C-alpha cells in the first residue's frame, strides 16, 4: 500500500517482484545487465547502478 | 544475419559473424585428447584460416 512499509525483496523477470533473494552467482570482470523496470529499463556495470 | 549474442539480463548483445569459405577449413582425423585419458570432446576439432 501506499502507507505500507517496506519490504525486502529482489527484482524479476518481466517487472516480477520475489520475496527470496537467493540468486546468487560468482562475480565476474566487466560486468553488465539490463534489466526491465517499469516501462524502461535499469542499466547496471560492474554491479553498480548506473541509471 | 549470422551474429553471436549472450544474455545481458533481460536485453541481448549482437556482434556480427565474419564468413569463411569451406576450403579454407578442416576437420581432424581423430578427437582423442592423448593428454587425458577418460576425456573427450563432445564435438570435433577444426583447423582454419581466415
Amino acid at each position: 500500500e501506499d502507507q505500507g512499509p517496506l519490504v525486502e525483496g529482489q527484482l524479476g523477470e518481466n517487472n516480477e517482484l520475489r520475496l527470496t533473494r537467493d540468486a546468487i552467482e560468482p562475480c565476474t570482470v566487466g560486468h553488465r545487465r539490463y534489466f526491465t523496470f517499469g516501462g524502461g529499463y535499469v542499466y547496471f556495470e560492474e554491479y553498480a547502478y548506473s541509471h | 544475419r549470422r551474429v553471436s549474442a549472450r544474455m545481458l539480463g533481460d536485453v541481448m548483445a549482437v556482434s556480427t559473424c565474419v564468413p569463411v569459405a569451406a576450403d579454407n577449413v578442416i576437420v581432424q582425423n581423430s578427437m582423442r585428447i592423448s593428454s587425458r585419458p577418460g576425456a573427450c570432446y563432445s564435438r570435433p576439432l577444426v583447423s582454419f584460416r581466415y
